[PDB]
């Protein structure tokens, strides 16, 4: 945001983690919580671009496990809680959940899935005020089809 | 006197049951709230003058277009109150006074 | 006539030279934040320098009245020192004359009773300051006295001060109304510098960088200042947090 | 809300059985545009407008004020829709006198008769005044009542992205090789009023134009939100509204 | 009103007296303050008003203790007289505490005195800008002193009509050397940032003074600069700006 | 005028009565109501005065 | 219309920069509107020029308004000043109307320092007829009538004391201030004035302007 | 130089000292306060404000003690007050307890401070105390007495009274509620009664601030084994017992 | 600075008069009326107090009726607060002659000392003089009773009977009809209440609004018995001389 040294280094990192994307990958395969612990990582920087790459691989990494219903309240969970904090400005972290949340709706499959769906974005949205709030409210209206 | 012996000097202090009496005449004009208690808006006003009281029933009717209803309910009541009787600040030059 | 021009009373009763002084102490542009701890009192203000050819270490309006009392100062800098020099020789004079350190609630008065004779006389101009003390005394626990130009105090739990100021008080109405108790339950004095800087980065919406800061902390029976190498510690600690 | 509203639907407050919202009072700080949103109001619904100044009515002659305002307020009844703006009201304003001369005592009549006009005998119908004052302070307890006026508007300064909407209308106009800098020139330009958004944009073209070229680049404006920012605050208002 | 005195206030911050009075130092000889690793190295702009004028016997540079260079611009009897002052205030520390005074401590008494003149409409303000400093326990340090009674630390300061060109250079000056820089070579620096303030006097000739209290040279001693080295600085300063 | 003003503020309140006839009661009615306009002149300098 | 033909800048001494800034201020919009008028932004408004008298100003808007092919016009605030209410309102609103009408025009106003500061709105600030007139000048430079064409050049004595919502941007736009002459100005201004006589190398100017 | 000696305080062509006029104006935008007198006490009381919620009102005290037997409470200017009421402990003690080796008469001790605000609109560079203080207390030869202190430099005796914005309505529900018999606790019920139309705010004990000069308590005395001495008259009451007396309306 | 806000308070005017006086004379006439009357056997001091209240408790108060000394005591009709000076610097200056001479303070040295301080105020300093008058009474071997009227410039003249502060003018013309050098302290005292109902500063006089002291003879050996007379014991006076 401020200054002009972290648009280019924040970024020069995220590449250089997106070199080593392989990585994270192999590691999600053979336990959850290694690759997870790398996300953390990625979405504490300072410039708000940085993020826009390294929300793509919050999104990815839930989608190589498959996707585990315990997972996914914590994935939700993350993102509320570092909405909070900053989020790199609260209306940077407005537009990574905008990223996740496409995947929620295409995830579906279950009854399964859309109960635990409805819990996690009816909270992200409340201290929010963009087009989130239409999103959640039509995630929200498959559970009313099927009340 | 003789010019004027009568002389009817207008208040505006008034009485809990004299504002009661301005809300009968404005709810003959339009119901305020006529589901909900209309007493505690009574007990809440305490300078209020009878022209504020009139302000207030227009105001909410404002606020009965935008919310898109053709009745008044007590919400729009107790913002019309909110509002309108907070003009100033004397709060930080009265810290020096007090 | 002279009304407004010296410190006599108006037809409306309010004294228009003693109100002129509280519109000076805002232009100077700097915010502060006082919390009350468990064992401490922490105080963080602003220190904006916007120049290479001003030395930042110099700037500074945390001034040490006491070896246990600290003064943080909001408004301009001449009667901030006049203040300072007042204070400290008071303070030192109550040691002298009755044996033990000046609190920090009767050098708040002092300092109050002063003003208001600044603002007696039509001649003197009243020191245009707003001055904040902050200690741990040992007969009054963690404690905030804030002293203003015209010579009125009082105690505080928290107090804030400076133009944008209001949006300090909201986040420290909630952390007391959830709380229910007058003071941070925190038994590290570093952990409420951690917490007074993330209010600050709440209320004014801007973050904040170690030459951006000050900090001064009473703990009992010493006052220190943090260097901008250790309040850089703490805003590493933000992000442990 | 105010205005508008009940002058094309006087229909749905009837059926309500609310009495018509009228008066509307402006205050704001100079240059923050109540002239060009006088202006504009005007054009939206298409009622009859007269703009007139209040210091543009006095004369020595007693009650000759008086008169303007109730032969413009006959005008106004006979040609509803209307919209009366009353602007810089602060000129005929005040209170008391009486140990004053006459001059201020048909200031005090005039401000009275404008107190006939709205209520009494006389009313408002599909009639509706427009008051704009520069200071509130000059502006007396009488016209900001209840009554006179149901919503008082405290229009501020234009907000930090307020500012950003304004540089849109201007930077439109203007043909240029393309410019980035404005969300750059906005952070400069903060505490800025809207008159001195629009003299932004005539200095920049002012290099433009002394270079020789018709495009405002980018460096151009730079410098510009800079050079007003400057002199702007050296001589600021330092307003003080209720 | 509210500028008859400087104990009349208004609600805008402003004192008005003390305001105007910073117009004299505006309008005052260019003086500088390079603060050095070693020291400071003060230099003054002597502007040759007659050929009838002796060089060098006119000085503007006073010293107070052994070791703290003064050098001030504005009027010069008001400076004289507040250099006069801050000479008995070392004497005192000296007599009190057995030690030349500290720099700090110096700016701090000189600060209160300043104050004095500004509460009280019985006696006048100053208007007049030092730029002290010299080099003590607490290692070298450099302080101006406004005539409101503000003080600060100081990489580079200036005061005069020709700090505009002062001050841009010194912001060079620092961004050569930004981990300081040897009083010993601060001479030549001192006079070539002289020679550029001088274009702003170039209706004018002058006298180059330069004077310097460092450990490295002078051994915190504060002197004047002299004979060969004074005209190797003067050389410097030409090739530069030709 | 102010004895006149007596004669009619008397009549309010025997009106109100429904007795045509003035009384002592009328009368001490009357007498009050003309003199609290007096009244309260005159407590702010026989009361709170230096 | 009281214009006579140019008085030209060459015979205006001294004062380089003043010169300089009434080109760009005036001339440039009235040749160069075309460009202005593509662009869409507004040519000024006006240009406050303050400072004490005899600094040349008169002379400078004379020569200009010849130039640039407006009007000039003669109007002086101090005489507006009347105990009639009536009259002295009357003079401003006409002066505006025909100001419009013989437009494009210059506007010439001396001596601005009778439409006073208001800063106060007390019982007594002037009774209102000195605020009154205040608010009556905001009206002429307001843009219910169109001044890209009229171009109001003004002067004042000083504006530390005038009410400074008057002076902000579109009021009154540049604001600039005319020093005395400074030493090697004052031969300038001497030796123009020389000329007018029988001229020798008997006198120096700089001499004269020295001493 | 100074030469502020001409009198701030000098009287009008309309006769009136006019800068007292105009400090008695800053008594009525003061903090509302009112004291009655019963036959067995005497009861002073005063609403307690703050400007901010962080505020804490436990530091803020504007009943004080004088003497033991004697307490004080303004309405007016915060400032003003606090300065006046150390002087007037200070001229306690010179004038009465290191001549007369005893606390001063509740008579004495009023004259001696309407002597202080006199002289401070007496000569320049002094404007008066914008308060007016209300000066309970009980000495041992007329017993109880409640004084108003004028910003004239006067003071006046009272049965009950009362200063500050809402004096007016104030005085007028104490003189229905005045008698010639009173208990000590039901003017405690009166007064709270009487400041429940003055406080616009908080109605609570901790923001109702009360004191009594009622009867001497001996475990204020801070010592025994002399029934000689009586101990302080005054006792300021703490929030919860002032809690227990709104309980008591 | 200093001089900027002084006017100069205390100059003469065109006519020689000084603007403060003629200010100071007419805050004394806001004040009560208080009467003296010189009897052949005393001296009545009587006035009407300018605040009265039921909740102002009026039967300790002794605000216009102060001793000065065991001879001398004043009525006060001006400023009280300016009044309470001049009264304290009495008690001072009568102890004072009394410590010196050992000998009781004539009336006329103890008026003449007040007068003193009134005038140097106009005199310099700048300062306002006290807008007060009194109306000593006082006995002394030489003169007897003795009946002495100051005013706020610094003068003094004796009377027989002579009325300050509010209707000082209705007072005095009573007075020239009804006094008589063979009256006595019991018909002065009837004169005092009658030209005080005839002079009431509302619409009614009452005992408790009555503040009333007497200097006598009639107190044995030919010593002096000043009395002050508590409310109820003026309404005793107020039966008997049939004003109730
Ligand atoms: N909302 C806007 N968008 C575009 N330009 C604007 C806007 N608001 C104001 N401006 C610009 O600023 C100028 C100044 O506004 P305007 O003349 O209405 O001032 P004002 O607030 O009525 O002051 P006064 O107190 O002198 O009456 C406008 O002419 C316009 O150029
Ligand atoms: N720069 C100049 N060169 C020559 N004479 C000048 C100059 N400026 C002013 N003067 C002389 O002084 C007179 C007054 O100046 P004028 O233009 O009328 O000024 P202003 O509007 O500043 O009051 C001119 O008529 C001319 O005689
Ligand atoms: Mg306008
Ligand atoms: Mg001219």
């Amino acid at each position: 945001m401020s200054r002009d040294a972290p648009i280019k280094a924040d970024k020069d990192y995220s590449q250089i983690l997106k070199e080593e994307f392989p990585k994270i990958d192999s590691l999600a395969q053979n336990d959850c919580n290694s690759a997870l612990d790398q996300l953390l990582v990625l979405e504490k920087k300072t410039r708000q671009a940085s993020d826009l790459a390294s929300s793509k691989e919050v999104l990815a990494k839930i989608v190589d496990l498959l996707a585990s219903r315990n997972k996914w309240d914590d994935l939700n969970e993350q993102l509320t809680l570092l909405s909070k904090k900053h989020g790199q400005l609260k209306l940077s972290i407005q537009y990574m959940i905008q990223k996740v949340m496409e995947y929620l709706k295409s995830s579906k499959s279950l009854d399964l899935n859309t109960r635990i769906s409805v819990i996690e974005t009816i909270r992200v949205v409340t201290e929010n005020k963009i087009f989130v709030e239409v999103e959640r409210a039509r995630v929200t209206k498959d559970l009313v089809e099927i009340k | 006197p003789g010019r004027l012996d009568r002389k009817i000097e207008f208040p505006s202090l008034r009485d809990r049951r004299e504002r009661r009496l301005i809300f009968g005449t404005i709810a003959s004009k339009m119901s305020l709230a006529p589901e909900a208690d209309l007493d505690s808006l009574i007990i809440r006003n305490d300078s209020l003058s009878g022209a504020v009281i009139a302000a207030i029933m227009q105001e909410a009717g404002l606020r009965a277009v935008r919310k898109n209803r053709y009745v008044i309910l007590q919400s729009d009541l107790e913002e019309a109150y909110a509002t309108q009787v907070k003009t100033d600040n004397t709060v930080d030059k009265f810290d020096f006074y007090k | 006539g002279y009304d407004r021009h010296i410190t006599i009373f108006s037809p409306e009763g309010r004294l228009y030279q003693v109100e002129y002084a509280f519109k000076a102490t805002n232009q100077t542009n700097i915010n502060s934040l006082a919390v009350r701890g468990k064992d401490c009192t922490v105080v963080i203000s602003q220190k904006k320098v916007p120049d290479k050819l001003l030395d930042p270490t110099t700037v500074s309006y945390i001034f040490c009245i006491s070896r246990t009392i600290g003064m943080v100062v909001n408004g301009p800098i001449p009667d901030a020192r006049n203040a300072a020099l007042r204070a400290k020789a008071e303070a030192a004079e109550f040691r002298y004359k009755y044996g033990y350190d000046m609190p920090c609630d009767v050098l708040a008065k002092r300092m109050a009773n002063l003003s208001q004779i600044y603002t007696q006389r039509a001649y003197m101009r009243p020191l245009g300051v707003i001055l904040t003390f902050v200690s741990v005394d040992e007969e009054l626990g963690p404690s905030i006295y804030k002293t203003d130009p015209a010579g009125y105090y009082v105690g505080y739990k928290a107090t804030a001060t400076g133009p944008k100021q209001q949006e300090i008080t909201t986040n420290l109405e909630n952390h007391f109304k959830k709380s229910k108790i007058d003071h941070i339950n925190e038994e590290s004095w570093e952990k409420v510098v951690e917490f007074a800087i993330t209010h600050m980065i709440d209320a004014l919406g801007t973050e904040f960088s170690k030459n951006d800061l000050e900090v001064g902390v009473a703990t009992k029976d010493k006052f220190f200042t943090l260097s901008a190498e250790n309040i850089e510690e703490r805003l590493v600690a933000i992000a442990e947090q | 809300e105010v205005i508008e509203l009940p002058l094309k639907n006087p229909e749905i407050f009837q059926r309500v059985g609310i009495k018509p919202p009228k008066g509307v009072l402006l205050y704001g700080p100079p240059g923050t545009g109540k002239t060009l949103l006088a202006k504009a109001v005007a054009a939206t619904i298409g009622a009859n407008f007269i703009f007139s100044p209040a210091s543009g009515i006095v004369d020595k002659y007693i009650g000759e004020s008086a008169r303007i305002i109730r032969e413009m307020f006959a005008y106004a009844k006979e040609h509803e829709p209307c919209i009366i703006f009353m602007d810089e009201v602060d000129a005929i304003g005040g209170r008391r006198f009486s140990e004053g001369t006459s001059a201020d005592r048909e200031i005090q009549r005039t401000l009275m008769e404008l107190l006939t006009q709205m209520d009494g005998f006389d009313n408002l119908g599909q009639t509706k005044i427009i008051m704009a004052t520069n200071r509130p302070d000059t502006l007396d307890p009488a016209l900001l009542r209840p009554g006179r006026l149901d919503r008082k508007v405290e229009i501020p300064l234009p907000n930090e992205a307020g500012r950003l909407e304004i540089f849109k209308i201007h930077t439109a106009k203007v043909k240029k090789t393309g410019e980035f800098d404005f969300e750059a020139a906005v952070k400069m330009s903060d505490g800025f009023n809207g008159a001195d958004i629009r003299n932004c944009a005539t200095e920049a073209g002012f290099f433009a134009i002394r270079d020789d070229r018709d495009h405002i680049n980018p460096d151009d404006l730079m410098k510009a939100v800079r050079k007003v920012a400057e002199v702007k605050k050296l001589e600021g208002t330092i307003e003080y509204q209720k | 009103g509210y500028d008859l005195s400087n104990s009349v206030f208004s609600p805008d911050g402003r004192n008005f007296q003390v305001e105007y009075a910073v117009k004299a130092v505006e309008n005052g000889t260019t003086s500088i303050g390079i603060k050095c690793n070693d020291g400071v190295v003060f230099a003054v702009e002597k502007l040759i008003t007659s050929k009838l004028l002796v060089p060098q016997k006119n000085v503007k540079i006073q010293v107070v203790d052994r070791h703290i260079g003064c050098v001030y611009s504005g009027l010069i009897p008001d400076g004289r007289h507040l250099v006069n002052r801050g000479r008995e205030e070392a004497a005192s520390f000296k007599k009190l505490y057995k030690t030349p005074i500290p720099i700090p401590a110096f700016a701090d008494r000189l600060g209160q005195y300043v104050q004095a003149h500004t509460l009280y409409n019985s006696v006048r303000p100053f208007g007049v800008s030092t730029i002290f400093g010299g080099v003590d326990k607490n290692g070298a340090h450099l302080y101006m002193l406004e005539p409101s009674g503000s003080y600060w630390g100081y990489k580079g300061a200036a005061t005069g009509k020709g700090r505009q060109s002062a001050k841009a250079e010194l912001e060079k000056l620092v961004d050569h050397h930004p981990e300081g820089l040897s009083a010993r070579e601060a001479v030549k620096q001192a006079a070539k940032i002289i020679y550029l303030a001088h274009e702003d006097n170039k209706e004018k000739d002058f006298e180059l003074e330069i004077s310097w209290c460092s450990l490295s040279e002078t051994n915190g001693l504060h002197k004047f600069v002299k004979g060969d080295l004074l005209q190797e600085a003067i050389d410097f300063a030409q090739k530069e700006i030709n | 005028a102010d004895v006149k003003g007596v004669c009619t503020e008397a009549g309010m309140y025997a009106l109100r009565e429904r007795r045509i006839h003035v009384t002592q009661e009328d009368f001490e009615l009357a007498v009050g109501k003309v003199m609290n306009k007096n009244q309260e002149t005159a407590i702010s300098v026989a009361k709170l005065f230096k | 219309v009281d214009e006579k033909p140019t008085e030209t800048y060459s015979d205006v001494g001294g004062l380089d920069k003043q010169i300089e800034e009434l080109v760009e201020a005036i001339v440039l919009p009235m040749k160069r509107a075309d460009k202005f008028k593509d662009m869409g932004i507004r040519a000024p408004k006006g240009a406050l020029m303050y400072g004490p008298p005899g600094t040349g100003k008169t002379l400078l808007a004379r020569a200009c308004a010849a130039q640039t092919n407006a009007t000039f016009l003669k109007l002086a605030a101090p005489q507006l000043v009347q105990m009639y209410i009536g009259e002295g309102a009357k003079l401003v609103r006409d002066a505006f109307a025909l100001a419009k009408e013989k437009a494009p025009t210059i506007i010439f106003i001396d001596e601005l320092d009778a439409i006073g500061t208001k800063r106060f709105d007390s019982e007594k600030s002037g009774d209102r007829e000195v605020q009154r007139t205040m608010l009556e000048l905001l009206n002429q430079l307001d843009g219910f009538s169109s001044d890209d064409r009229v171009k109001v050049l003004a002067a004042t004595n000083r504006v530390d004391v005038l009410d400074p919502a008057l002076l902000r941007s579109g009021r009154l736009d540049r604001k600039i201030e005319f020093p005395l002459p400074s030493e090697d100005s004052r031969a300038q201004i001497l030796q123009i004035h020389s000329r007018k006589m029988t001229t020798d190398d008997d006198i120096n100017w700089q001499e004269l302007a020295r001493s | 130089t100074d030469r502020y000696s001409f009198s701030l305080t000098t009287f009008s062509p309309s006769g009136k000292l006019g800068q007292i006029d105009y400090a008695l104006t800053a008594v009525k935008q003061g903090v509302t306060s009112l004291g009655i007198k019963a036959t067995n006490g005497v009861v002073i009381a005063t609403e307690k404000k703050s400007s901010s919620p962080l505020a804490m009102s436990e530091t803020l005290s504007k009943v004080s003690l004088l003497t033991p037997d004697i307490g004080a409470v303004y309405s007016g200017m915060g400032p003003d007050y606090r300065v006046l009421v150390d002087k007037s402990r200070k001229v306690a003690h010179t004038s009465y307890k290191r001549i007369y080796g005893e606390y001063p008469p509740t008579k004495l001790l009023v004259s001696e401070v309407a002597k202080i605000m006199q002289e401070a609109t007496q000569s320049g560079g002094v404007r008066p105390f914008g308060v007016s203080l209300l000066i309970a207390g009980h000495d041992e030869f007329n017993g109880f007495s409640l004084y108003q202190v004028d910003p004239s430099g006067s003071y006046f005796p009272w049965k009950a009274t009362a200063i500050g914005k809402g004096s007016v309505a104030a005085k007028t529900f104490l003189e229905k509620r005045w008698n010639d018999e009173l208990e000590l606790e039901d003017a405690i019920h009166i007064a709270l009664l009487t400041l429940k139309e003055s406080v616009e705010g908080e109605f609570n004990g901790d923001t109702i601030e009360l004191a009594i000069i009622g009867d001497e308590n001996p475990d204020l005395l801070g010592y025994t084994g002399i029934p000689t001495d009586k101990g302080p008259r005054f006792r300021k009451l703490t929030s919860q017992e002032i809690n227990d007396r709104l309980e008591a309306l | 600075g200093s001089r900027r806000y002084d006017s100069r308070t205390t100059i003469f005017s065109p006519e020689g008069r000084l603007y403060q006086v003629e200010y100071a004379l007419e805050s004394i006439s806001h004040a009560g009326t208080a009467i003296g009357i010189m009897a052949s056997d005393g001296i009545v001091l009587a006035a009407e107090r300018k605040v009265t209240s039921t909740l102002l408790e009026q039967d300790t108060s002794t605000e216009k009726l102060y001793k000065l000394n065991d001879k001398i005591a004043v009525a006060v009709a001006g400023l009280t607060a300016d009044a309470e000076i001049l009264i304290n610097t009495a008690r001072i200056h009568a102890q004072n002659y009394l410590k010196t001479y050992n000998e009781d303070i004539p009336v006329e040295i103890l008026v003449r000392r007040l007068s003193d301080i009134k005038q140097g105020y106009t005199q310099h300093g700048g300062l306002r003089p006290f807008g007060v008058s009194f109306i000593y009474a006082g006995y002394d071997d030489r003169y007897g009773y003795q009946l002495y009227t100051s005013n706020p410039s610094g003068n003094y003249t004796g009377w027989k009977a002579i009325s300050v502060g509010a209707n000082t003018s209705a007072a005095q013309t009573l007075l020239q009809m009804d006094y008589k050098d063979d009256m006595k302290v019991d018909d002065a005292i009837e004169l005092a209440l009658k030209t005080l109902s005839k002079t009431t500063d509302s619409s009614a006089l009452t005992y408790d609004r009555l503040e009333f002291a007497t200097i006598r003879k009639g107190a044995n050996d030919g010593e002096v018995y000043q009395k002050i007379f508590k409310p109820q014991e003026i309404k005793d006076i107020l039966v008997k001389t049939g004003i109730t």
